[PDB]
């Protein structure tokens, strides 16, 4: 059913590989990894962060508002 | 006779160890009826004595074809 041999039909695709004992496990890990991470972060920061920033603003206001509510009201004890 | 002929005709004549790499090339083509595979390892040179036993080893593995009567 789902086995290597009849999954799909592919033609004229040549793949070149290398032995894991002939290549480095961390090739250019920081020279190319760090720029790549920045690219990925930049592409997603404007789609992931903004919703969470709203939560932080709501969380701060709610915490402050709850504190203010418990605070003493001088006008209530006037007269 | 051969030597004198060579001296007659051939006298008027002018007086990088390769690196084996474990890798693979896969030419995926599902239209072909059968799949060919060739897998090898680094072998010895011509002058290496180990060629003699290794051939024996291959003789042990042998060869087969669908038309063999064995």
């Amino acid at each position: 059913g789902r086995e290597f041999g009849h999954l799909t039909r592919m033609r004229h695709v040549i793949t070149y590989s290398l032995s894991p004992f002939e290549q480095r496990a961390f090739p250019h890990y920081f020279t190319k990894g760090i720029p790549n991470v920045l690219r990925r972060t930049r592409a997603c920061i404007l789609r992931v962060a903004p919703p969470f920033v709203v939560f932080y603003l709501v969380y701060t206001w709610g915490t402050q508002e709850f504190e203010k509510s418990k605070r003493k009201n001088p006008a209530a004890y006037e007269n | 006779q051969l030597l004198d002929l060579a001296q007659k005709h051939f006298s008027s004549l002018s007086g990088t160890p390769c690196r084996f790499t474990g890798s693979e090339i896969r030419h995926r083509d599902d239209a072909l009826p059968l799949a060919h595979v060739a897998i090898a390892v680094e072998g010895p040179g011509w002058a290496n004595p180990d060629n003699v036993p290794l051939q024996v080893a291959n003789a042990i593995i042998g060869h087969y074809d669908s038309t063999y009567g064995g």
